[PDB]
């Protein structure tokens, strides 16, 4: 999320949760294989459907309801 | 060995098609200078770079 | 063969339709599972 | 006359946590030393099974090369 | 993290912390130079090691311990 060092010298940052078996997007450096970096983590459609409570199927976000 | 007695035709000469001044053998692409140890340590000659300045030749070795 | 555009009967060889689904275990995969 | 004799011994396998399920170790699994001075490899010949709720296991390894390097 | 506008018109969003000297991954638009966008921020191995309290060297995430 963010990481850095203060003027005093102490380091600060974050350690976002890591999960086994999750799907992660990867982007190779300079399009050279054997150099992966994870861009983000994306869940399955079933998992996303399970962890949301919105009953609406669709609609424009600008609507008040 | 082969003498000139067996030569039918010849086409040989110099060429400046390949010309490099700095040579290096970097490790695999996984290692990186910002998030790791030293990445490279090239070599050059002070007189060679005058005619061809900062002409690099990079090769990636999977063994290292 | 010229009759009714039959062509060569050997075109539809024995391997034309005979086949099977593709899966592992044919080379290297099965060597470690010989329990 | 006896030809060159293979080198062999025993090794200890250490797990991060105690084992929950009976795993399988097929023969021929390779073992290599990270030291640059001893690049010789080793391999197993007989399968071994790790019992459940285990923490360590001892298995035999046979050196491919034969001689003083083993 | 997220940004948008409400139906009333007021704008909402987030301003995640920015740090100097941090390493950031960049992806050029259409693979055309002179058009960078930062994808994410990645810390050094030493920094990550300093800002975590997990003593385990490794192990499957499914284990209860």
């Amino acid at each position: 999320s963010f990481i850095g060092r203060t003027p005093e010298g102490s380091v600060f940052g974050t350690k976002p949760l890591i999960t086994e078996g999750s799907v992660v997007l990867i982007g190779f450096l300079n399009d050279d294989i054997n150099s992966p970096i994870i861009l983000s983590v994306y869940g399955d459609n079933e998992q996303n459907k399970m962890i949301n409570t919105n009953p609406l199927d669709g609609g424009k976000f600008d609507t008040e309801s | 060995k082969v003498p000139t007695e067996d030569f039918i035709e010849e086409d040989v000469g110099k060429s400046d098609v390949e010309t490099y001044s700095i040579f290096t053998a970097t490790p695999a692409g996984m290692l990186k200078e910002l998030n790791g140890d030293v990445f490279s340590k090239p070599q050059f000659h002070p007189e060679l770079t005058d005619r061809y300045g900062y002409t690099k030749f990079e090769v990636e070795n999977i063994y290292l | 063969i010229l009759e009714d555009g039959k062509g060569s009967p050997h075109r539809f060889a024995g391997l034309w339709n005979q086949s099977s689904d593709f899966m592992g275990g044919l080379m290297g995969e099965d060597t470690s599972k010989e329990l | 006359k006896r030809q060159s004799k293979r080198a062999y011994g025993d090794v200890t396998i250490q797990f991060y946590q105690p084992l929950d399920m009976r795993m399988y170790i097929p023969a021929g699994t390779t073992f290599t030393s990270t030291r640059q001075e001893y690049p010789q490899q080793f391999e197993t010949l007989v399968d071994y099974y790790a019992e459940p709720d285990s923490t360590e296991i001892v298995v035999e390894v046979y050196c491919k090369e034969t001689g003083v390097a083993g």
